């Protein structure tokens, strides 16, 4: 468990942790009104708070979706067991939030409508 | 399962002996199981084949483990077997005849198996 | 062969207790490391779940090289007879999240 | 004992990184702890200059980006609890600390 | 089936590639790249940068 | 880019002859068996398999790059 990579080289990784899970979400809660994420690594313990509008529809019955990414995100970077915890966010006033707007007018669109 | 005859008890071996994973289907395969001391069972079928094979397994039953049971009609043990596991012991997809099957401990060692082959066994 | 009959075993079986696999997409891993503990020397999880996949039973996602399989509740009925299990087990999870 | 224990503070936000230090210094300096200020470290330029045009065509050119890293260090002299315990709590911003045992 | 499906690819620029699906053709590395010029800009938002200068 | 031209050849792969399958047991009188050519020596091949009988060349077919005799 060491030793640790340069200070240069820290900030680079971080951001292809923070970049590729912000496209690895979008292919899957585009419908759930996905609007972002913010993450944030904690005394023993990583957060990654998945911001979407309907929280609802993410949860799912026994959370059972929370379950699938929880263990996705424990195999795929290889974290350590059981150090992964996510945690759920809704946003209040959602015509601020242009991402979750543009990708809603997109399934009215495909929805089949003029 | 069971009341100790012939017929349902050659199906009692099939169901545990799957998950035991000591079926060794065809001739060649029993042969080999049977040349070595992994098989503890054989048994054989009504001729569909050469007058050879009948000959040849009571003689791999003698000098190695004298076991041996003979029931007819090839069509019930075919029926029995899948063509991977359980899910359709009908199936006109494929049914074919086994015409000998040798099993090793005859599967799981646990209830009805112990007895069937023991109730055999004293008396043969 | 396709592959042994051995190495279906180790993915449907490990995919059972997770609930979930991943992979990478290549064709040079020489034992694939990072679970199935080297006993795949080729495709063999992408390839035999292309095929389950095909015959519904699971979702799959991909992005950025890799591979995102979603068990679903078809395929544990399917799974769990399959592999002689018992009627009610699921050990991949099970409880109510807060 | 008394160990110079070492609470080093990088960051990418000068906000962030300053004010997070001051409230170090001012929890040390409340306590008596005998606390030495922030050494201000040269701040680092990462650059990447590259084309602006894929498949290149039209008139050459280019893009600057950089990122501005930034190091800041406050040495401590005091036991290695009551550091270790105030240190990593009363955090808000996202800014790394990494904290030495030992380094004089 | 066969003997070979590989040769010596340990060093030069078939024995590294880039992320877009394992593209090429557009030579990186820089202090820990592995990452495509063409996305690099899409990811100019995105963290890692934001545009200053 | 262009379409494929003729060959003048062409084969895939051999049909690997459809011969008979168990003679390699002999029956002459019971509870006999009797055994032709040796059955194979490796501590990994099992000794249930025979070796072959290849006459000026003598090879175990589970074994494929060793244990290989010749007289």
């Amino acid at each position: 468990m060491a030793v640790q990579i340069s200070k240069k080289r820290k900030f680079v990784a971080d951001g292809i942790f923070k970049a590729e899970l912000n496209e690895f979400l979008t292919r899957e809660l585009a419908e759930d009104g996905y609007s972002g994420v913010e993450v944030r690594v904690t005394p023993t313990r990583t957060e990654i708070i998945i911001l979407a509008t309907r929280t609802q529809n993410v949860l799912g019955e026994k959370g059972r979706r929370i379950r699938e990414l929880t263990a996705v995100v424990q195999k795929r970077f290889g974290f350590p067991e059981g150090s992964v915890e996510l945690y759920a966010e809704k946003v209040a006033t959602r015509g601020l939030c242009a991402i979750a707007q543009a990708e809603s007018l997109r399934y009215k669109l495909l929805g089949g409508l003029a | 399962g069971g009341v100790m005859d012939v017929n349902t008890a050659l199906q009692e071996v099939l169901k545990t002996a799957l998950i035991h994973d000591g079926l060794a289907r065809g001739i060649r395969e029993a042969a080999k199981a049977l040349d070595k001391r992994q098989a503890h069972l054989c048994v054989l079928a009504s001729n569909c084949d050469e007058p050879m094979y009948v000959k040849l397994v009571e003689a791999l039953c003698a000098e190695h483990q004298i076991n041996l049971i003979k029931v007819d009609d090839n069509k019930k043990l075919g029926e029995w077997v899948g063509l991977c596991k359980i899910d359709r012991e009908g199936k006109p997809r494929k049914v074919v005849g086994c015409s000998c099957v040798v099993v090793k401990d005859y599967g799981k060692e646990s209830q009805a198996k112990d007895v069937i082959e023991e109730y055999f066994k004293c008396k043969k | 062969m396709l592959m042994p009959k051995k190495n279906r075993i180790a993915i449907y079986e490990l995919l059972f207790k997770e609930g979930v696999m991943v992979a990478k997409k290549d064709v040079h891993m020489p034992k694939h490391p990072e679970l199935a503990d080297k006993n795949v020397p080729n495709l063999h999880v992408m390839k035999a779940m292309q095929s389950l996949k095909s015959r519904g039973y699971v979702k799959e996602q991909f992005a950025w090289r890799h591979f995102y399989w979603y068990l679903t509740n078809e395929g544990i009925q399917y799974l769990r007879d399959y592999l002689h299990l018992p009627p009610e087990i699921v050990p991949a999870t099970l409880r109510r999240s807060r | 004992a008394i160990h110079r224990i070492r609470i080093t503070l990088t960051s990418r936000n000068v906000k962030s990184l300053e004010k997070v230090c001051a409230d170090l210094i001012r929890g040390a300096k409340e306590k008596n702890l005998k606390v030495k200020g922030p050494v201000r470290m040269p701040t680092k330029t990462l650059r990447i200059t590259t084309r602006k045009t894929p498949c290149g065509e039209g008139s050459k050119t280019w893009d600057r980006f950089q990122m501005r890293i930034h190091k800041r260090l406050i040495d401590l002299h005091s036991p290695s609890e009551i550091v270790k315990q105030i240190t990593s709590i009363s955090i808000e911003p996202g800014v790394e600390v990494e904290v030495t045992i030992a380094d004089a | 089936q066969q003997l070979y499906w590989s040769h010596p690819r340990k060093f030069g620029q078939g024995s590294r590639s880039c992320r877009v699906c394992s593209n090429r053709h557009g030579l990186i590395r820089k202090y820990g790249l592995n990452m495509c010029r063409q996305c690099f800009r899409q990811y100019a938002k995105d963290i890692g940068f934001i545009k200053l200068d | 880019k262009k379409s494929y031209t003729t060959p003048k050849k062409n084969k895939h792969k051999r049909k690997k002859v459809k011969l008979a399958v168990l003679k390699y047991y002999k029956v002459d009188e019971n509870g006999k068996i009797s055994r032709l050519r040796r059955e194979c020596p490796s501590d990994e091949c099992g000794a249930g398999v025979f070796m072959a009988s290849h006459f000026d060349r003598h090879y175990c077919g589970k074994c494929c790059l060793t244990y290989c005799f010749n007289k």
